RNA sequence: GGUUGCGGCCAUAUCUACCAGAAAGCACCGUUUCCCGUCCGAUCAACUGUAGUUAAGCUGGUAAGAGCCUGACCGAGUAGUGUAGUGGGUGACCAUACGCGAAACUCAGGUGCUGCAAUCU
RNA sequence: GAGAACAGAAAUCUCCAGUAGAACAAAAGGGUAAAAGCCCCCUUGAUUUUGAUUUUCAGUGUGAAUACAAACCAUGAAAGU
RNA sequence: AAGCUCGUAUCAGUUUUAUGAGGUAAAGCGAAUGAUUAGAGGUUCCGGGGUCGAAAUGACCUUGACCUAUUCUCAAACUUUAAAUAUGUAAGAAGUCCUUGUUACUUAAUUGAACGUGGACAUUUGAAUGAAGAGCUUUUAGUGGGCCAUUUUUGGUAAGC
RNA sequence: UUCCUCGUGGCCCAAUGGUCACGGCGUCUGGCUACGAACCAGAAGAUUCCAGGUUCAAGUCCUGGCGGGGAAGCCA
């Protein structure tokens, strides 16, 4: 009973939350640019804390979205790092997952000492076909419960490909 | 110390009729107002332009002018020992026709029809409105509906 | 300090409660409103004796506390702590004011008399109507003569006239005594903490059964 | 599948529903008011709007006025009717939008009586121009574009239909800054590019480009053209002949209905579900109480 | 009768959980040369009805469903109120006379109707 | 609420719910959800002329506001504002 | 006070019929905002304190909030609801209907809007009761310290306040 | 009772709304001294009287309470 109730990768978000702005953040932008092939986007701070040393609208972090074959490619080459081993958490109740890595030279990227070393947060968000019903302008609707993405279904999918597992409880 | 502004004492007046907020329906805007037409004034708090003063809430006037978005209404306001003629310029969101006049005009058509019918079939029009008259001599019947006798009841607390 | 209660007996002013406009009020003397075997199933105590006002007036927090204490002590002395559930079915929310003129020698250090006479909070009072229930008890049917005397002794600590009526209906609930017995035998009742939940004919049948397995079960 | 949500009785009690068309997601009443509200000093002059809508596999252009009872249609034109003018394939494209605009224009103008005058552009070269008013004669029919919830972008087929209606004879007020060929850095329209977008220049150019870049695609797409013996350069002639036929006779011959209304209704009622009654509900409840807790 | 576009009244139309949907139409769906817009062809834009599906949306049905609507000698002629008295009462307040008259509670029923145009085994 | 390395009660990213429980310079009240709010684009109608009307009211003044007229402009595909 | 124009016109400190508006009293708060009494059941890795534990998204108790269903009592500056009294308009001759003219306004349009010609409908001519006349103008005096009673109501313990 | 003012490390005192806060004394450590003071070097010590709100940020800005001090209380 899966003609079109199949589970595909909606998108993969690569996030790098540098604590503050400057050449560090330009180097992170170069990282994500040379990684994906897209131009990243620099995200600002909402409010001020000072225990972290940030103030409003300081351009604190960067991120980029990837969709399709490029996304699954980046996923597998960055999940070989995690050894195809993930937790039973790291999986949301909405059928999405994610994992953080350090030292992104683990993914086939040469050092380029002008750039340095940066960690990353991968977050993969899923959807069945027919997600346009929520994201479109006209006749914007909601998705049926039979069609929703679940932790269980996402886990079964993540097992039935990559031949991976759900270690750590 | 005191406060006597335009929208003073207008909390509940221009409050917005529970579960009927926002987005006034368009029959409001498609209605048609000719000169010499009777209109009741009922403000809308969602439309702040063209409002009436609170005095004219619930008042009823006659149209004297019609414009792009508004109509002009003649009201009569009591000031001392005279009535003064007041001319408001109100947007149509704050306005609606009078079913009273609509009913009177229906009654006019009916009176004309009855008069023509009586001219055709026999005079004795008799087409005024009389008040509720006293009721004539009826005869009830018992027929199973026997009189059920009642009595007062004593004091009980049931607390 | 604390001028008498004849100055504040009657409902002369509108209700003036503690709010964002009237802050800075004192705290009520009465804080305990339910005492006795409060953790008692409804089947333990069928009787009930209400203390009911016949006058429209105000009652001080002070008087409510005094009456509570007198009643409770008579109960605990005669029948024990676990023979009654006294409930105070009226709450002091109405704030009473003083203007507080000077009494030492108010000739020159005047307070300007009735100028700026709006008063500061003096105390609290409960606003009471005719027929309004005060001081319910819910005992067993064998402690009637004890609770009636307790309430009669409490009745001296209130102004007005406060009569004592012997109620029906398992008196912290509604539902007259035979009707409650019909429901209790037909299994239309679940015992919540100190009070009952009833079976209706409106809800979803799944949860109605999973809350009331008994009602139409052929076993019972 | 999540019961932490739990819309409570209070929420449901003081929830205000939007208008039905807003719940659906089909009408912006802000736009509707500011498009339908008429100058009250005209008193019954209907404000005519050209509603252009794009489903998948169909364009819908219809002329509409408003009333307290409901909107009222003066004329309508659909793209599934273009086959009688000689357009079988690509009938949701920019060119079919142009043709549908021309069709609804000439259809209205015919049934209204103005078609002899205000014949619009019969020498289409993609030039910005509005239907001027004939002195010593009536004024042109005025009608305002209702897009709806569609986004305004330059190069779009709502504006193709608008261009077609304006060239067909209706006075459709518009600027030229959302047609294709609008140079952005310097504000000037490109009529040769616009004429290509009318006569399928971008479609035919893509076909030619796939005829030497990749033919597998060209085969899976564009299959109807290969079936119907169509190459790239026939497309301009096709659309030109179609425009000429539309200007010749737009009078809307409808279809034959082939097992008509009552047959249709019976066939539909065969599969539609009737509701229930109170006796049936009580019976269902009785059975459910005898089943669930009865345990046989 | 179903569906689409545009609507009127704006929950008898919403919400929660399940079950069906023939034909047609919507819809999801396929692609990125051009117009166009994005961190991203997801949205928006354009091109194909071609590669496929009714899974979802949508439509309807069910639920001693929540909510909403209607009605009633259900509460209740109750509370409250206009008018009256050299009426009762220390008073607080109360009754009576001539009138008007609720809300909650209870019970029962219902759960979108409809206009213009077009199309459909 | 559920999730993602450093990252924790609060940093940035993703999803679900969310009739407003937020924001709209400032009192309080009203009003507002494909908005009147947040972001972006373009702008100066915060222009000109001189009258009428509403409020306060003596039916005077001032202030404030309303709806039109003749122009000139902005914005928008446009209706319109 | 002077009068003027007219002689049932149109009016009225009133009702009725129709149609509006209102947010006080009452009522409600197992309905939003707030205040508020008491128990019941769940919830934590995601509060703290104890027993067993070298530790363990380790086993069990204590209180803490949080959630669900219930329960008692309230609101001048809260409210779904919502009176009585009081209040607006109308009840037609300056009316209704039919034909058709003027325009620089308006319309896609001799379509509308406004004003008209001509014609038809009168003595139940369009509810009640009354009308010691109706309408209009001029000029001028004194007054511009108020007080009491019923009822509504603010301050104040209250007051012949 | 009205008004004015102040509340800061054990003590005294200051602060631009812009670093979980300057000085001086006391305390502590070490060193000079046979020893203690004095001196030389260095350290620790703060929930800015309490409760709220404004602002990105309050010691500071706004309201109330608590304590200390001061002025006022006249005509008869």
């Amino acid at each position: 009973q899966n003609p079109m109730r199949d589970l595909k990768i909606e998108k993969l978000v690569l996030n790098i939350s540098v604590g503050e702005s400057g050449d560090r953040l330009t180097r992170a932008s170069k990282v994500l640019e040379q990684l994906s092939g897209q131009t990243p986007v620099q995200s600002k701070a909402r409010y001020t804390v000072r225990t972290f040393g940030i103030r409003r609208n300081e351009k604190i972090a960067v991120h980029v979205t990837v969709r399709g074959p490029k996304a699954e490619e980046i996923l597998e080459r960055g999940l070989k790092v995690k050894e195809y081993q993930l937790r039973d958490r790291n999986f949301s109740a909405t059928g999405n997952f994610g994992f953080g890595i350090d030292e992104h030279i683990d993914l086939g990227i040469k050092y380029d000492p002008s750039i340095g070393i940066f960690g990353m947060d991968f977050y993969v968000v899923m959807n069945r076909p027919g997600a346009r019903v929520t994201r479109r302008k006209r006749c914007k609707g909601t998705v049926g419960n039979s069609h929703k993405t679940t932790k269980e279904d996402t886990v079964s999918w993540f097992k039935q490909k990559y031949d991976a597992d759900v270690l750590d409880k | 110390g005191k406060s006597h502004g335009y929208r003073s004492r207008t909390r509940y007046m221009f409050q917005r009729d529970f579960r009927k907020h926002g987005a006034v329906h368009l029959s409001t805007y498609l209605k048609v107002y000719k000169v010499g037409d009777i209109v009741d004034i009922k403000a809308n708090g969602s439309i702040q332009k063209g409002m009436p003063h609170k005095f004219y809430q619930g008042k009823t006037g006659v149209v004297y002018n019609v414009t792009k978005s508004s109509v002009g209404v003649i009201i009569n306001k009591m000031v001392g020992n005279r009535y003064l003629e007041k001319r408001l310029n109100l947007r149509v969101e704050h306005i609606k026709h009078s079913k009273c006049r609509q009913e009177f005009l229906e009654r006019v058509k009916a009176n004309a029809a009855k008069r023509a019918e009586a001219k055709a079939q026999g005079v004795a029009v008799q087409l005024k409105r009389q008040p509720a008259q006293p009721r004539e001599s009826r005869i009830v019947s018992t027929e199973g509906n026997v009189p059920q006798t009642l009595a007062p009841v004593p004091y009980e607390t049931f607390i | 300090a604390r001028r008498p209660a004849r100055c504040y007996r009657y409902q002369k002013n509108k209700p003036y409660p503690k709010s964002r406009y009237n802050r800075a009020v004192p705290d009520s003397k009465i804080r305990i409103y339910d005492l006795g075997k409060k953790k008692a199933t409804v089947d333990e105590f069928p009787l009930c004796v209400h203390l009911v006002s016949n006058e429209l007036e105000q009652l001080s927090s002070e008087a409510l506390e005094a009456a509570r204490i007198c009643a409770n002590k008579y109960m605990t002395t005669v029948s024990g702590r676990d023979a009654f559930h006294l409930r105070v079915r009226v709450h002091p929310f109405h704030v009473l004011r003083i203007n507080k003129m000077l009494s030492c020698a108010g000739a020159d250090r005047l307070q300007q008399g009735m100028r700026g006479a709006w008063g500061k909070p003096h105390g609290l009072a409960a606003r009471v109507d005719i027929g309004q229930i005060i001081f319910s008890v819910r005992t067993k049917d064998s402690n009637k003569d004890v609770v009636v005397e307790g309430l009669r002794r409490a009745r001296y600590k209130f102004p007005g006239q406060q009569k004592i009526i012997l109620s029906k209906k398992w008196g912290f609930t509604n539902l007259d005594r035979p009707e409650y017995l019909k429901k209790r035998e037909a299994g239309e009742v679940k015992d919540d903490g100190a009070f009952v939940k009833f079976l209706s004919k409106k809800g979803s049948l799944e949860n109605n059964i999973r809350e009331f397995p008994e009602y139409f079960a052929a076993q019972a | 599948a999540f019961q932490k949500d739990a819309k409570s009785s209070a929420y449901s009690s003081r929830f205000q529903t939007p208008f039905r068309r807003r719940r659906e997601g089909k009408t912006d009443y802000y736009q509707r008011k500011r498009l339908v509200t008429q100058h009250k000093a005209k008193y019954n002059t209907p404000k005519y709007r050209l509603v252009v809508r794009f489903t998948n596999k169909d364009i819908i252009c219809q002329i509409i006025s408003s009333t307290i009872t409901g909107d009222v249609v003066l004329a309508a034109a659909y793209s599934h009717e273009l086959p009688r003018y000689g357009i079988t394939h690509g009938l949701t494209n920019w060119a079919a939008a142009y043709a549908t605009g021309l069709l609804i224009a000439r259809r209205t103008l015919q049934k209204l009586g103005l078609d002899e005058t205000y014949k619009g552009v019969e020498e289409v070269e993609g030039e910005y121009e509005l239907t001027e008013a004939v002195e010593d004669g009536p004024r042109p029919f005025k009608v305002f574009l209702d897009i709806g919830l569609q986004r305004t972008t330059t190069g779009a087929r709502v504006f193709g239909a608008l261009k077609g209606a304006s060239d067909g004879g209706l006075y459709v007020p518009h600027s030229e800054n959302r047609f294709p060929g609008w140079d952005f850095e310097t504000e000037e329209i490109d009529p040769e590019l616009l004429r290509s977008y009318i006569f399928g220049g971008h479609v035919s150019q893509y076909m030619e480009e796939l005829a030497d870049d990749d033919e597998e695609r060209f085969s899976e797409l564009f299959k109807g053209y290969l079936a119907d013996d169509i190459d790239a350069d026939s497309l301009e002639d096709i659309y030109t002949s179609a425009h000429e036929a539309i200007r010749a006779d737009p009078a809307f011959k409808p279809t034959e209905k082939k097992f008509t209304k009552e047959q249709y209704a019976a066939e539909s009622k065969k599969y539609r579900q009737t509701k229930l009654s109170k006796e049936e509900r009580a019976a269902r409840v009785a059975a459910k109480i005898a089943a669930l807790a009865g345990q046989q």
